[PDB]
RNA sequence: UAUGCCAGCUGGUGGAUUGCUCGGCUCAGGCGCUGAUGAAGGACGUGCCAAGCUGCGAUAAGCUGUGGGGAGC
RNA sequence: CGUGGAAGUCUGUUAGAGUUGGUGUCCUACAAUACCCUCUCGUGAUCUAUGUGUAGGGGUGAAAGGCCCAUCGAGUCCGGC
RNA sequence: AGUCGGGUGAGAACCCCGACGGCCUAAUGGAUAAGGGUUCCUCAGCACUGCUGAUCAGCUGAGGGUUAGCCGGUCCUAAGU
RNA sequence: UAGGGAAACGUGAUUCAACCUGGGGCCCAUGAAAAGACGAGCAUGAUGUCCGUACCGAGAACCGACACAGGUGUCCAUGGCGGCGAAAGCCAAGGCCUGUCGGGAGCAACCAACGUUAGGGAAUUCGGCAAGUUAGUCCCGUACCUUCGGAAGAAGGGAUGC
RNA sequence: CUGUCCCAACGUUGGGCCCGGUGAACUGUACAUUCCAGUGCGGAGUCUGGAGACACCCAGGGGGAAGCAAAGACCCUAUGG
């Protein structure tokens, strides 16, 4: 939810 | 047989570390069969139960280095660790020495030496760091 | 109407301070004071009581250790019950 | 912590109803307290 | 410092205790109030209707 | 009974913070099998403990004579320092 | 013929199924207020041995009377 | 020249507070925010215990929509359902 | 961070004694607040719990243990209720 | 001619936590209140009830679902060497071997922390990230700029043990 | 200034590996020794054609199972918030 899985 | 329980009763009877109370080896069957501090006391009496003797650092080499530093040796560059105000208190010094000097002068005074005047002179020139040390101040007292 | 005096408090260390400081310990009734549990264990047993320290213990019960004059023996005072 | 008194007989209540079940219960009824409670593991109320 | 574990570890502080009224473990010693029966704020015992179904 | 000197250079194969632990054994390890005895049945007494820990437990020296004897119903040795 | 696949047999694991009902669910008739004479509720007690439940209240699984009941408890 | 000892002053793993990098270790963890090293502050707008006040479209906010018991661009519980 | 002897035991790497070797120094020592609530001591145990085992235990069972005119509470008043 | 110690059962000194008592300075900040005590003697006697009191206080007794590497207040800040130091390192007193699974292989690859690497010396890389260099104390000496305070430990050079 | 790099080497400690004891989880439509091509809802261990293929087991680094984990945050849509 931040750009890469889950940043 | 777990003596643990004695050892305990031991370190407190014996009144020391329970880790110096000593239980001497052939008589485990013996001081495990013991209850109450009594029964302790007893084997304390009997020298079953001792207690090791605690040791205190050796001030001996310090002693030693304690002698050449007094004397003005093992002080030099390399052994200083700590600033230069910090191995002499600057301000406390500055009493030490202000305080001889108003020391010196009062008695010159009584003595006779110094007149009220002279002596005034004299203590605001020192109140005022004229003079290094007390020779200082003499040598300049004397013309 | 509750009573001041439950019953003996029998044990290793009751008997001790029996044998050895001619004291009784007794279970007494919680809302009892030291003052309360002197005179009913005087009344009771017939005896002259000069101290009595008290303990509200972890059974919900209020001990009380009584100890006795010289005249009195704490020995005697018990084996009669 | 400072306990009151009435907190005493409660913890000294709670206390015995930690026991078993009488060795006896169990033949007269011919064969658990569901109210133990671990210092610990468990955790009393106040 | 975390919200979580972390932050558990200065809760040691007592509130809620064994009401004198009902005989829960919600009387807030601090607040004098127990927030199950509502002893120390109201006469009445707290009860409200949503404590259950509307129809029931 | 006799007289023999153990070589430790083995307990050098062991992680160094644990010398002293591994050269007691390689002792019990060489006894047994220069006496034909079984590990079990090999005693060293204290002697050769304080020796092998002396200087600490990562220090153990190289080698180490030690005094062996031979005996009983089972066999089994005792040994010591020298 | 190892590792192994499929189905069965003996034993197990599991607790479905069948049978059973000291509990529920719903309908119906009767009845219907308690409390400062301190209720309802709760706390803590109370037993020879007693943790739970029930009962009871320092007269503590109970005390009294009247009636019923009956050789047991 | 000395005295004096000021400062949201300096150095400082004193205590204590903080949390920059390693995008290290961990990532079914020791841990639902940890470990190690590195790093910042450390007499002040300082840090901290306990007690106390402010309550949900409301508080609190040196303001990041931050925080209000692992819950926040409107807490939690039950109800409306 | 143990090792060699030995003790107890049906059973011992880890329960106990000695020696040797180490670890902790604002703490891994001493006294305590909160909080926990019997965990304290003793005896008897190992079905449960314990990162392995256990004869050991904060575990299981039974007993026991907390004594105040002069330490606290209690009294006073604080923010505030 | 209490107590305690097997015994001796000291005397002086320095620096001096505790405790006592003064002086100075600061505020666009002014640093509680009440009960109580004193003021106000002495003897003898009586009374002094009620509640808490065990233990832990933490890398197993608390919060964190756990015997959780986390979190959690106060006092001991004067034990010795060291040194500026409540710093490091080492060592007492006291505590501990329970930051609780062990045995074996010179113990391979691979991984975590880490030591040392010749010549070269940032060519690596988004970037010197990571690591390294420097270092304590004394002497000499110190640029631009500047709000004249600072810059500044600028830089640079020398010294250092017994 | 230096293993950041040329360009890697050797070493130290804890693992890793073997043994005793303790002992989970993720995941699982079924089948399953695959490989090269082809085909197919256009990104196949399973279809088609060929090739290869004796079983079982240990260790490894992770190529594939459009691997495991999450009813896509992007985008549109809903007479949603
Ligand atoms: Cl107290
Ligand atoms: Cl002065
Ligand atoms: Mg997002
Ligand atoms: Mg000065
Ligand atoms: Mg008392
Ligand atoms: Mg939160
Ligand atoms: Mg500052
Ligand atoms: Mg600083
Ligand atoms: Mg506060
Ligand atoms: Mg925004
Ligand atoms: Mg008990
Ligand atoms: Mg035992
Ligand atoms: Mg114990
Ligand atoms: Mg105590
Ligand atoms: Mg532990
Ligand atoms: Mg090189
Ligand atoms: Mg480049
Ligand atoms: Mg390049
Ligand atoms: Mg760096
Ligand atoms: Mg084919
Ligand atoms: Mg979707
Ligand atoms: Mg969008
Ligand atoms: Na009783
Ligand atoms: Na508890
Ligand atoms: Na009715
Ligand atoms: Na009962
Ligand atoms: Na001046
Ligand atoms: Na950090
Ligand atoms: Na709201
Ligand atoms: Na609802
Ligand atoms: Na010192
Ligand atoms: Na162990
Ligand atoms: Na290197
Ligand atoms: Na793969």
């Amino acid at each position: 939810x931040t750009x890469p899985f889950x940043x | 047989t777990d003596l643990s329980a004695q050892k305990r009763l031991a370190a407190d009877v014996l009144d020391v570390g329970k880790n110096r109370v000593w239980f001497n080896p052939e008589r485990q069957g013996d001081i495990a069969d013991a209850i109450t501090r009594e029964d302790v006391r007893e084997l304390v009496d009997e020298g079953a139960i001792q207690a090791k003797d605690k040791k205190g650092n050796s001030r001996g080499r310090a002693r030693e280095r304690q002698k050449k530093r007094a004397y003005g040796h093992q002080k030099g560059a390399g052994s200083r660790k700590g600033k230069a105000g910090a191995r002499q208190n600057s301000k406390e010094d500055w009493e030490s020495r202000i305080r001889a000097q108003r020391t010196k002068l009062r008695e010159l005074r009584d003595e006779g030496t110094l007149s009220s005047s002279q002596y005034r002179d004299l203590y605001d020139k020192a109140g005022g760091g004229e003079f290094d040390s007390v020779a200082d101040l003499e040598r300049y007292i004397d013309a | 109407s509750w009573d001041v005096i439950k019953h003996p408090h029998v044990t290793e260390k009751a008997m001790n301070d029996m044998d050895f400081q001619n004291k009784l310990q007794f279970a007494v009734d919680d809302r009892a004071s030291k003052g309360e549990v002197a005179d009913a264990v005087e009344e009771q047993y017939d005896v002259t009581v000069e101290q009595v320290n008290t303990q509200n213990t972890m059974d919900g019960e209020k001990k009380a250790v009584v100890r006795l004059s010289e005249d009195d023996d704490a020995q005697e005072v018990a084996s009669r019950i | 912590g400072k306990k009151s008194k009435a907190t005493k007989k409660r913890l000294a209540k709670l206390d015995n109803q930690n026991s078993r079940v009488p060795a006896w219960v169990m033949l007269k009824t011919d064969r658990r307290n569901h109210k133990r409670r671990h210092w610990r593991r468990n955790d009393t109320d106040e | 410092t975390g919200a979580g574990t972390p932050s558990q570890g200065k809760k040691n502080t007592t509130t809620h205790t064994k009401c004198r009224r009902c005989g829960e473990k919600s009387y807030h010693t601090k607040k004098k109030v127990c927030s199950s029966c509502g002893f120390g704020k109201s006469a009445k015992r707290r009860d409200y209707e949503w404590q259950s179904k509307a129809g029931e | 009974e006799r007289v023999v000197t153990i070589p430790l250079r083995d307990a050098r194969a062991e992680p160094n913070h644990k010398r002293a632990d591994k050269a007691m054994i390689l002792i019990r390890e060489h006894l047994a099998k220069h006496f034909s005895v079984d590990e079990d049945a090999v005693r060293l007494d204290p002697s050769i403990n304080e020796a092998a820990w002396a200087r600490g437990r990562a220090n153990t020296p190289s080698k180490i004579r030690v005094r062996a004897a031979r005996f009983e119903e089972e066999g089994e040795a005792i040994v010591e320092a020298e």
